């Protein structure tokens, strides 16, 4: 996968006390081939270190 | 401490106020073409003293 176009992020703007969502857009790279997005098979991880 | 004064108009009476400055500091605030209160962003074609 690619990211395929830029990384939104949405807040309480603008006392910014606390975070809402983020989007962001992907899509398989190059045009080469099919990729399962089941949320069974796949994981999507996140860390603010 | 450092004092310094001015006069503004109020029922159009003068009223002198007297500031007490503790240390050496700097503030900023919106002057004109400022939409953004709350932000501390100055946007382009805003003016900030
Ligand atoms: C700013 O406000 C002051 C008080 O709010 C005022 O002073 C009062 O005015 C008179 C005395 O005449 C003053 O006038 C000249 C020019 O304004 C001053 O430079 C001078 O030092 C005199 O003080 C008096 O009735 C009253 O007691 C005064 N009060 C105090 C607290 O001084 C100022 O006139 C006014 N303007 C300026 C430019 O300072």
């Amino acid at each position: 996968l690619s990211l395929s176009g830029n990384v939104l992020y949405a807040v309480n703007y603008p006392t910014n006390t606390k975070s809402y969502w983020m989007y962001f857009t992907v899509s398989p790279s190059s045009g080469v081939s099919s990729v399962d997005l089941s949320p069974s098979t796949t994981a999507i991880s996140f860390t603010a270190a | 401490d450092n004092v310094f004064t001015f006069n503004i108009s109020v029922n159009g009476t003068e009223v002198e106020y007297y500031a007490y400055v503790n240390k050496t500091f700097a503030f900023t605030y919106p002057v004109s073409g400022f939409p953004l209160a709350g932000s501390d962003i100055a946007p382009a074609g805003s003016v900030i003293g």
